[PDB]
């Protein structure tokens, strides 16, 4: 793109542009980023310099806002559009765009060319100028990293111990550690500061009582017993205090997620494995506090008179600091994710047991979260997800009544990773989850040996699998056909018996509306759904003479220059 | 119904499926709009049946919050009976209407497992408005602390699994509910629902409970909708006032020297989905005033129990075994100054917001907006005289400083000639409680508050006669509400239209005293400095109610 | 250590520059020279942050990292640092004695890998925390040198707490010293632009609770810098802090607070401050009749106010006089009446009279050389308005003579650059004070475009009009789209209308020999555009008599042709 301007051939460069302006703008908000030369600047610089345009205004802000390099290019593509209907086009982003134009104009050794371009934009329109901004909406609410935590100190000139805030530099330090182009003395000396608050917040949870080393077994065998009430008490209680709790919790989350980032920096990795592993085997013995403490949803109906201890930080944020925090992008830290989850797997499956630990300990409590990332946005999260459950299925392979209880969550999550992930996402995600789906499906079907075992989870898993052989995006449909082929060999029954429960919950949406509506993705989904039906011995042989006349009529209709559509014309979409 | 129809189906659904439920000829009219609405655009109709059906189904809340809002309704009506006008309160007990109501209320709960534990605490007849009230405060505290330890972010794929699979059911581009209300003439720039986010939140209200589902639109904008399963059937009146003060806003926006300071009412949307369930965008992190009062009082050692406890036992302490009664009023001044002096001091809300915003800049431009729209709020209370304003009925925005209200209810009978609504507000004209005066200024209280409250009135009386042509029908439906509330309503006779016109002239006259500088040199806004001179005086705030909370 | 035969120039001249060094061991060796040679009592170091360091450190870098060294180097050896505002996570001990009911009661079965495991935590976590204050400090200092947003967030939290031991008998000395540090350290700090400059030492004063009672003008002179919204803290605090005693402090705070609001030029937080500050009622009547837009009755009520003034009543607070006469000039300038106050601009107000240069004239050739004897004697301390006039004189001199000087397009651009200097002086939020500057830009791109229009018709004496010069229709059609909005202010409307009429009269009297050769038809007569349009917007604010009297310059060359009679009788009738 940086080597032709004034070239006439680009009236053949018209068949491809929205199909790339989509496929640049559905990633440029979301690639984040790399080691910070020219990474989102590349995609912005593609969307600006290309040749109907509601698309192009979304990256156009990013040029003016963050980048000192794309400035004149975004200004020169900001002037040339200046008729009447332009005001609804820039309409959502004006309070961003006209904010960024206020950032540029400034006297300094700063440029004397782009600022006069800004003055020329702001003067060529005078009545299009300020009738769009109103009194300001977006204000700053002493948010995530902004709260203080007034620890004690002692200053040598004063008698009494003055309380003063312990965390001024927790925005700036965490901004240094991520920043790549930096000297290692300031970054290492930012890791020495930043984790010290994390160590302060666990300091009155690091003392252990006098008779404790045996008491964990008293906690573990307490799980296998019935009717655990408590003394009838009638005492008042302090309350939630919501948006200081959320600030301190998300603060603590940012500290230890910054430890997980701080692993992937040289001459810090060994030290971050020391503190990181010491936190992870610290944060598994508190999980049994979460077990028998929140065993009080059971053991009687209510017994409303309880103790309910004092509303502290639950240490269930490890549930949101392995999966959410290590869906990351550098991915040397993802090694710290698999190392981490193996380590909590051994300690959780060590102190608590090995068959009951998959019933009440940490592994279902975080495997629920690995189910949850499979429904998330942002392909980085899905890559955290399928990797997290592949470390699940290779350690709960043999010692498992577990995985047959929580199967229908796992096949739904691993089928939703396939089901909607965008085309511009890297295709090592949707082909490392189909294979993993077949690994799990091979594991949890190795003992059904007759055509009768279709009781509950077999029934919902087969209904879930075979009733989605339509939708779109045929990685999922061919993933489904490959799944039905690969579980029709482990005690191989015919495919029709793997479908006879759900053979009627698959065709009524096909035969219900005839065709020539409900656009192309599910139309090819129905027809290539009836690829897989007739390619088997004995099913589905009557009453579809309307379908053949409507598909056959749907290709004898010479789709050029007639009604090959329903609403959108051939002149619009191409 | 033939061209637009997504701008119809939300309301046609609930009024068809209410008039055709509780009940002739009107619901046969309402079948026609749904049938012809069904023929053209069928997949739009079925695709909206998915949303209405599943949002009705999976958001039937739980089996603990029905008990929570049950407790808290019993308390807010319990103290309303304890101070409504029962007696002069000489060692009270519960009247028989209470026991009939809550013995009757046992079937209102869930069937199995409350009933020994709650039925073991009022059938024993030890309720005497000391065991009953304090007992309900215990049950509310234990139930509220039970709703701390639940999850704050429920996953949508396990809560309602269809609405996560909704966006790959990908056709026809459902527009977002709640944008055909404000006009925006061009109708070709609405945001469509791209996908429904996971992690549905979970809000513990002070008096109720609700979740909110947050939607990503195709432009890339994330914005939520509070879903609430019990909506009380006076929601519709709150909607129609929400149709009124947005209706003024066009010709109020077009006027010069209103637009210079841009008052712009900023009253929320509310769309229905059911005869009982409406969703409306209580977006992320903006609170009431009463929640600030709870945060201060429990941030102190006390709780809001101790205030009504304090005035209750001081008040009846001045009656039982010693009855001076110099009046109610001069006693109410004394207990009111005791509340301001010893509890709940001055500038508590200012001390909230100046400690909540970093970078004081961001606070200042806060209240320069907050003083403006509260002005455009107070007019919205002074015109079409509504009600008291309990401080959990107004909502401040914490980003910009906007103010709106739920409970937009316009209600007397002390003059049985001229029977219907829109008579007086009792003792203070509006709400200018001193702990929002200490935040509002004393410089913005005259330079922003007053000149707005004049500017709206002269901006509305002279475009040309708009208040008459709106308030004809928009007061007329309040007349039909006044007859149809009681079991009277059979007097639709040509006294109806002049019976509208007298309240029309009462309101258009009512917005005139604060509206014209007449002949002489006045200061200006002297009806405003008069009426806020009354609305702030402690003699006038002492005589009003205690749920209105004139101390905060 | 004590040999004072060397002069102490260099413990001041490169030594305090010795932390600009951008080298680690260098900087740490200099600061260990300083911090191992001074006192230890934190009050008698907080003196020597303000009493010492006579090096100006002119306009370069935030020198308070070194301040935070001279006070952070006096903490103690506390090894707990008990955090106390967060209610820490669920306890190991106390949570595990919440079951008395069912006696499970494992009795010493500690023979597993748990025997290897559990004790390994207690030996670790007893030594894994061990947090000392000094090691916690010494990894925060290197956060400062990378980024200047942590020095602020540490100074705001620090400075009102070391001040909590500054007892009386040393109070007025510290106030009297800090006055000499905020405003006059014989030093003007043009230290940066828009970033952290003095706000560290200016936010924190507001967090003190009242050290700041004397100065009030130090608290105002810091407005050429940043800190607009950061000193309004310091002035609005006394109204919630003062008493009846010493009212001159109070009304001093209100009046220079008022002209801080004049510099920001929001008016709604100005009239309320007068009418809760003032003494006479006629200020309240007059100002209350201004803010609606009714300047004629405020004009009349001020005229009532002067004849009630200078009498045996209240002394009108010695500034309501200037309020009455300055608002008298404003309420004059809003409607009309440019002709009236011209001789009042002659007896006084030299800087006034160049704003009064629209005296129903559009030529200026009778006094074309009689104005820059005043313009060249007003361009001391320039503003973009006065620079706009000095650009306009050469802008008209190039229109009088053919090919002129062409000095304007390197005289205008510093006209832009001064307005950008004033833009950067104002804060980052969209103040309404930026509003005028936007119109200012809207006139500058009308000045340079002016140097394109008639210069393309001085050059086009080619005599091919009405067939070649369609650039008039294009770019004069482009003059009808920068309209600005119908609610801005009356002053800038009459500014845009009359000065665009100066451009129209250049393209009438510059066509004066081109007239008799033809009079297809060329004749402009589109001064009726800004007159009927300005009549409409001069109705929509207020004052129907003005837009009656602004249909008075319509009886020149006929102004009848296409739609001018249509909205002429529409607006004149419907008025």
């Amino acid at each position: 793109f940086r080597s032709i301007g004034g070239g006439r051939f680009e009236n053949l460069y018209r068949s491809i542009k929205p199909i790339l302006q989509v496929l640049l703008q559905s990633l440029n908000q979301m690639i984040l980023t790399a080691r910070l030369p020219h990474e989102r600047e590349l995609y912005v610089e593609l969307c600006i310099t290309v040749p109907y345009l509601p698309f192009l205004m979304k990256p156009l802000v990013f040029a003016l806002q963050q980048y000192p390099d794309l400035v004149s290019q975004g200004l020169r593509t900001l002037e040339l559009c200046i008729a009447e209907y332009f005001d609804p086009i820039i309409e959502p982003v004006i309070d961003d765009v006209s904010k960024a134009l206020f950032n540029l104009l400034q006297p300094q050794p700063f440029n004397h060319a782009i600022s006069h371009n800004v003055v020329r934009i702001l003067g060529k329109l005078g009545g299009r100028n300020r009738q769009f901004l109103k009194p300001p909406t977006d204000l700053t609410e002493k948010t995530e990293l902004d709260i203080d935590a007034i620890a004690d100190f002692k200053i040598n000139g004063m008698p009494e111990d003055v309380p003063l805030s312990v965390t001024p530099g927790i925005q700036s330090a965490l901004n240094i550690l991520q920043s790549y182009k930096s000297d290692i003395h300031y970054r290492k000396s930012a890791y020495k500061y930043l984790t010290c608050v994390l160590l302060l917040m666990t300091k009155s949870s690091a003392e252990f009582p006098t008779n404790y080393t045996e008491l964990l077994k008293t906690a573990v065998n307490s799980i296998k017993l019935e009717r655990i009430g408590i003394e009838k008490n009638f005492d008042l209680e302090p309350t939630v205090n919501k948006r200081d709790y959320s600030n301190q919790e998300n603060l603590f989350l940012r500290l230890l997620e910054s430890v997980f980032y701080a692993t992937s920096i040289k001459e810090l990795k060994d030290d971050a494995m020391d503190l990181l592993n010491n936190l992870l085997d610290h944060f598994c013995l508190l999980q049994v506090n979460t077990t028998l403490l929140n065993k009080r949803n059971y053991n009687g109906t209510f017994n409303i008179d309880l103790k309910n201890p004092n509303f502290m930080l639950d240490s269930s944020l490890i549930l949101d600091a392995i999966p959410f925090a290590l869906s990351y992008y550098i991915p040397e830290v993802r090694e710290v994710g698999v190392l981490a989850y193996k380590r909590i797997y051994e300690k959780s499956c060590l102190i608590y047991g090995e068959e009951l630990a998959l019933s009440h300990s940490f592994i279902p409590e975080l495997a629920k979260q690995f189910i949850h990332l499979c429904y998330d946005e942002t392909y980085y999260n899905k890559r955290g997800g399928v990797l997290g459950i592949k470390v699940l299925i290779d350690n709960v392979k043999s010692s498992s009544v577990f995985l047959k209880k929580y199967q229908y969550n796992l096949a739904n999550g691993l089928l939703f990773v396939l089901k909607d992930t965008q085309s511009e996402a890297p295709s090592a995600i949707t082909d490392s989850a189909e294979k993993l789906l077949i690994d799990l499906l091979s594991i949890t079907f190795a003992d059904v040996k007759e055509e009768d075992l279709g009781n509950k989870v077999l029934e919902n898993t087969l209904t879930d699998i075979v009733c989605e052989l339509s939708n779109a995006n045929p990685k999922v449909r061919n993933a489904c056909q490959k799944s039905l082929h690969t579980i029709s060999n482990l005690t191989g029954i015919p495919i029709v018996k793997l479908m006879d429960h759900s053979k009627q919950f698959l065709l009524s949406p096909i035969f219900a509306k005839p065709l020539r509506a409900l656009p192309f993705t599910m139309q090819i989904g129905n027809v290539d759904a009836i690829t897989f039906c007739l390619s088997l011995p004995n099913t589905f042989l009557t009453f579809n003479e309307e379908l053949f006349r409507l598909l056959q009529e749907s290709i004898v209709l010479a789709d050029a220059e007639d009604e090959s559509l329903s609403t959108n014309i051939q002149k619009t979409t191409e | 119904a033939k061209s637009y129809p997504q701008a119809l189906h939300f309301q046609l659904r609930t009024t068809k499926e209410d008039f055709a439920v509780i009940q002739r000829q009107p619901w046969e009219y309402l079948q026609e709009l749904n049938n012809i609405l069904k023929t053209a655009y069928p997949l739009l109709a079925l695709s909206l049946e998915s949303l209405v059906a599943q949002i009705n189904d999976r958001f039937k809340s739980t089996t603990d919050e029905d008990l929570f809002r049950l407790i808290n309704v019993l308390l807010i009506d319990g103290t309303l009976n304890y101070n409504r006008l029962p007696f002069p309160r000489k060692n009270p007990k519960l009247p028989e209407n209470t026991e009939k109501n809550l013995v009757k209320f046992s079937t209102t709960l869930l069937a199995p497992y409350i009933r020994p534990k709650f039925n073991a605490d009022f059938i024993d007849n030890k309720p005497d408005y000391e065991t009953y009230i304090k007992r309900l405060r215990y049950w509310r505290r234990r139930l509220e602390n039970k709703l701390d330890r639940a999850s704050k972010k429920e996953n949508l794929e396990v809560l309602c699994p269809h609405l996560s699979n909704f966006h790959h059911q990908k056709f026809e581009d459902i527009e977002i509910p709640g944008q055909y209300l404000l006009n925006k003439d061009n109708n070709v720039h609405f945001i469509k629902i791209a996908r429904f986010l996971p992690t549905v939140d979970f809000v513990r209200g002070t008096h109720s409970s609700y979740r909110r589902l947050m939607i990503r639109g195709h432009d890339g904008s994330v914005h939520s909708f509070a879903v609430q399963y019990p909506a009380v059937r006076h929601s519709r009146r709150e909607e129609r006032m929400f149709q009124l003060y947005r209706l003024f806003n066009k010709s109020l926006s077009k006027n010069v020297e209103t637009r210079r300071r841009s008052i712009q009412f900023n009253l929320p949307i509310a769309i229905p989905l059911s005869p009982q369930v409406r969703i409306m965008n209580d977006s992320v992190s903006f609170t009431t005033l009463h929640e600030i009062h709870n945060e201060f009082c429990k941030k102190k050692g006390f709780d809001p129990d101790d205030i009504q406890d304090f005035m209750a036992d001081k008040l009846n302490a001045a009656h039982d075994d010693a009855l001076p009664a110099p009046d109610m009023t001069i006693l109410k001044v004394e207990i009111f100054n005791s509340i301001q002096t010893m509890f709940v001091p001055s500038n508590v809300l200012k001390d909230h917001f100046t400690s909540l915003f970093t970078q004081f800049e961001d606070f200042w431009l806060f209240r320069k907006q907050f003083a403006s729209q509260y002005s455009s709020f107070v007019f919205m209370s002074y015109m079409m005289m509504i009600n008291n304003r309990t401080p959990h009925k107004i909502h401040v925005d914490k980003t910009s400083g906007n103010v709106f209200t739920l409970e937009m209810l316009p209600s007397d009978l002390s003059l049985p000639p001229d029977s219907p609504i829109f008579h007086n507000n009792e003792p203070v004209p509006f709400r200018l409680t001193p702990n929002i005066q200490s935040l509002i200024g004393d410089s913005a209280l005259e330079g922003i508050f007053a000149v707005n409250l004049f500017t709206i009135s002269r901006a509305l009386i002279e475009p040309d006669n708009e208040l008459n042509t709106y308030l004809a029908l928009f007061i007329r439906d309040e007349i039909i509400s006044w007859f149809s509330n009681l079991h009277r309503p059979i007097i639709e006779n040509p006294q109806l239209r002049e019976m509208v016109q007298t309240n029309v002239d009462l309101i258009i006259r009512k917005v005139a005293q604060l509206g014209h500088l007449n002949s002489t040199p006045t200061v200006t806004t002297q009806f405003i400095l008069d009426c806020i001179g009354s609305a702030v005086s402690p003699r006038n705030l002492a005589r009003t109610d205690v749920n209105f909370m004139p101390w905060f | 250590h004590f040999n004072n035969t060397e002069i102490t120039v260099r413990m001041e001249q490169p030594f305090l520059v010795g932390t600009r060094v951008e080298d680690i061991g260098i900087r740490k060796r200099f600061m260990t020279i300083l911090d191992n040679s001074l006192e230890r009592d934190i009050k008698e170091r907080l003196y020597y942050v303000i009493r010492d360091q006579n090096w100006e450190f002119i306009a370069d870098y935030p020198w308070l990292n070194q301040a935070l060294q001279l006070l952070y180097g006096s903490f103690n050896r506390e090894k707990e640092l008990s955090l106390k505002n967060i209610y820490c996570l669920s306890p190991p001990s106390i949570l595990q004695e919440y079951l008395p009911e069912n006696a499970e009661m494992v009795t010493e079965v500690n023979d597993l890998e748990l025997s290897n495991f559990v004790k390994g935590h207690i030996a670790s976590m007893q030594g894994l925390c061990r947090i000392i204050s000094s090691d916690f400090i010494d990894s925060l200092i290197e956060i400062f040198y990378q980024d200047p947003k942590a020095i602020h967030r540490a100074w705001v939290t620090l400075f009102p707490q070391v001040y909590k031991s500054i007892p009386k008998n040393e109070k007025y000395g510290f106030v009297r010293s800090i006055i000499t540090l905020l405003s006059k350290p014989y030093h003007t700090r043009q230290i940066s632009s828009r970033t952290n400059v003095i706000n560290m030492l200016l936010d924190s004063i507001s967090k003190i609770e009242s050290l700041e009672l004397p100065p009030h003008l130090v608290k105002y002179l810091a407005i050429s810098y940043n800190a607009w919204y950061q000193s309004i803290n310091i002035l609005e605090s006394i109204q919630s802090n003062t008493s009846i005693d010493n009212t001159k402090i109070i009304e001093a705070n209100e009046d220079a607070l008022l002209e801080l609001y004049v510099n920001l030029q929001e008016e709604d937080m100005f009239y309320g401050l007068w009418r809760r500050r003032a003494k006479y009622t006629e200020t309240n009547i007059g100002l209350s009749y201004e803010q609606i837009g009714l300047w004629d009755k405020a004009q009349q009520l001020y005229e009532v106010a002067q004849v009630k003034a200078r009498s045996g009543a209240l002394p009108y607070s010695q500034s309501e006089y200037a309020l009455w006469e300055d608002n008298w000039i404003q309420c004059a300038e809003k409607l009309q009446h440019w002709d009236v106050l011209t001789e009042l601009a002659k007896h006084e107000g030299f800087t006034d009279l160049l704003l009064e240069c629209g005296w129903r004239v559009a030529d200026w050739n009778s006094d074309r050389d009689a104005l820059e004897q005043s313009v060249k004697s007003v361009m001391d301390v320039p503003t973009p308005r006065r620079q706009m006039f000095k650009t306009f004189l050469a802008l008209q001199n190039f229109a009088e003579s053919r090919k002129g000087d062409q000095e304007v397009r390197k005289l205008c651009d510093e006209g832009i650059q001064l307005s950008l200097i004033k833009w950067v002086s104002l804060p980052i939020r969209y103040t309404p004070a930026h509003k005028w500057l936007l119109h200012g830009f809207q006139q500058y791109m009308e000045f340079l475009e002016a140097t394109q229009i008639y210069a393309n018709l001085h050059t086009t004496t080619v005599q091919n009009l009405d067939s070649k010069a369609q650039e008039i229709k294009r770019i004069l059609q482009a003059w009808r789209d920068r309209l600005p909005n119908t609610w801005d202010d009356v002053n800038m409307w009459n500014d845009l209308v009359t000065w665009r009429q100066h451009a129209f009269q250049v393209i009438n009297n510059a066509y004066l020999p081109l007239i008799p050769a033809l009079q297809a038809y060329r004749g402009y007569h589109e001064i009726a555009w800004v007159i009927n349009r300005f009549a409409h917007v001069a109705r929509k604010h207020n004052m129907p008599d003005v837009c009656i009297s602004q249909l008075a310059r319509i009886y020149t060359l006929p102004n009848i042709e296409i739609q001018e009679a249509f909205l002429k009788l529409r607006e004149q009738a419907k008025c």
